[PDB]
């Protein structure tokens, strides 16, 4: 099939109202993983940081692989839409496409 | 035995002539502290001299006595000399002739202040005053080639040809490892970091000498800086902060290679090299460069011979080939001449006696040496 990218576990789609908290997340096996998230092709969250938007980066002793999370909390209907999730490290290379709903 | 003191940018090299290796090695620096202290029980020690300065660096404010080859404060450089003298080599001024080595091309008033302080400050019966690119061909221990001498405050180049000097040949670069710090840290401001303090301005430099590297080629590497994985390392400050760098350090040494960076017009060290042979006569030209010779401070950085080899190669003739030698220990290799230099037969007789400065003159010093 398709070559073991650096995911064990690729992102899933959640769905979340007003207020509300949704947390995204994506494992890597492995120094440590770099990791972009994405809202399209050209747009970066990291710089999208803020009241709605938060970034967390952990890593997982016993099976060694880091844990890449996406925080949304008090998620808002206007963030009901398409993300992107970009990963791309020293020799593996992955993304993923997942929809995030939010209402009123 | 004799004494042998080299007096460069930033730091003193003191040592016993016939050594390998100086007793003395520490930076030339003396540092005072510009806030109040806050403590019970402090000595309050006003004045830092030596190594002592740099462990408390942040504190102090820290003066160099010795700018562009020229020294500020007379009484910093006493002390300097104070200290290698009945610190680390423990003797006595009397006790042997003292030579001192100076760098090509340098400004009349430094040689005869020099000598006038020596025979009057430190009672001594003789002292020679000797120019880095001969000392560091010695060391090389080949008779005919180019020096391109690069110290912590000015580069230069002269050729020479089974010992004898052309002087119209020799050309001095204002392109020294002290102006790359200068550029460094005006770099760092713009990504976000600040350093505006004499003693912070060291912390960079100490980046500098490691950390930093030249590229084979500049445009590669900033092409690739932006997926960046090795390209940054972190550096960890006796302060407790830490910095991170990328393609930043690299671009650095960069600037003596390519000038246009820095906004002066002077060519880089690879086109003065070129420079400084074609001032030199045509026949000789052939060996100059399969015998080029690195030295100083600022060639310390890993690859640089092998970048000057291949731009040499390309922009020289190809029907002969060229070799750099560029031994490690470089930095060194002027005090090292120094040493070297008080230990041949011929130079004892060559010292410039003190009944000759008495008679003749403080003028007479570039009348009996280059």
């Amino acid at each position: 099939d398709d070559p073991i990218g650096l995911f064990v576990m690729r992102p899933q789609d959640g769905e979340v109202t007003v207020g509300g908290s949704i947390t995204f997340s994506a494992r890597v096996a492995g120094k440590p993983p770099v990791v972009k998230w994405f809202k399209g092709k050209w747009v970066d969250l990291s710089s999208k940081v803020g009241q709605h938007l938060q970034l967390h980066d952990s890593y997982d002793r016993a099976s060694k692989v880091y844990l890449f999370e996406l925080h949304i909390t008090d998620a808002q209907p206007a963030f009901t839409g398409s993300y992107r999730c970009e990963v791309s490290t020293k020799d593996k290379f992955d993304c993923s496409n997942f929809n995030l709903t939010v209402h009123e | 035995a004799a004494l042998v003191i080299d007096n460069g940018s930033g730091m003193c090299k003191a040592g016993f002539a016939g050594d390998d290796a100086p007793r003395a090695v520490f930076p030339s620096i003396v540092g005072r502290p510009r806030h109040q202290g806050v403590m019970v029980g402090m000595g309050q020690k006003d004045s830092y001299v030596g190594d002592e300065a740099q462990s408390k660096r942040g504190i102090l404010t820290l003066k160099y006595p010795i700018e562009h080859g020229i020294v500020t404060n007379w009484d910093d450089m006493e002390k300097i000399w104070h200290h290698t003298f009945y610190n680390e080599l423990r003797v006595a001024p009397e006790e042997h002739p003292v030579l001192l080595t100076e760098a090509p091309l340098n400004p009349k008033a430094n040689r005869e202040k020099m000598t006038q302080i020596m025979f009057e400050t430190f009672n001594t019966p003789a002292m020679y005053v000797a120019i880095q690119a001969v000392l560091s061909l010695y060391a090389s221990g080949r008779t005919t080639g180019i020096v391109m001498d690069s110290g912590d405050g000015v580069t230069h180049t002269v050729p020479i040809y089974e010992g004898y000097a052309l002087p119209h040949a020799i050309l001095r670069l204002d392109l020294a490892g002290r102006d790359l710090t200068d550029y460094l840290m005006k770099i760092l401001t713009e990504r976000g970091y600040s350093f505006t303090t004499t003693a912070e301005r060291e912390i960079v430099r100490d980046i500098k000498e490691k950390l930093c590297y030249v590229a084979l080629d500049f445009e590669q590497e900033m092409a690739t800086a932006a997926s960046s994985s090795s390209l940054e390392k972190s550096y960890e400050l006796p302060d407790g902060q830490v910095i991170t760098i990328g393609n930043e350090r690299f671009r650095c040494p960069e600037a003596l290679f390519q000038p246009s960076f820095l906004g002066m017009e002077s060519c880089g060290i690879h086109e003065t090299t070129f420079n400084s042979i074609m001032k030199c006569d045509v026949d000789i030209r052939k060996d100059l460069y399969a015998n080029t010779v690195l030295s100083g401070g600022t060639t310390m950085y890993p690859g640089i011979a092998d970048r000057m080899q291949k731009e040499i190669t390309a922009l020289a003739p190809s029907t002969m080939k060229i070799k750099i030698i560029a031994p490690p220990e470089r930095k060194y290799s002027v005090w090292i001449g120094g040493s070297i230099l008080a230990s041949l037969s011929t130079f004892q007789q060559m010292w410039i006696s003190k009944q000759e400065y008495d008679e003749s003159g403080p003028s007479i010093v570039h009348r009996k040496c280059f």
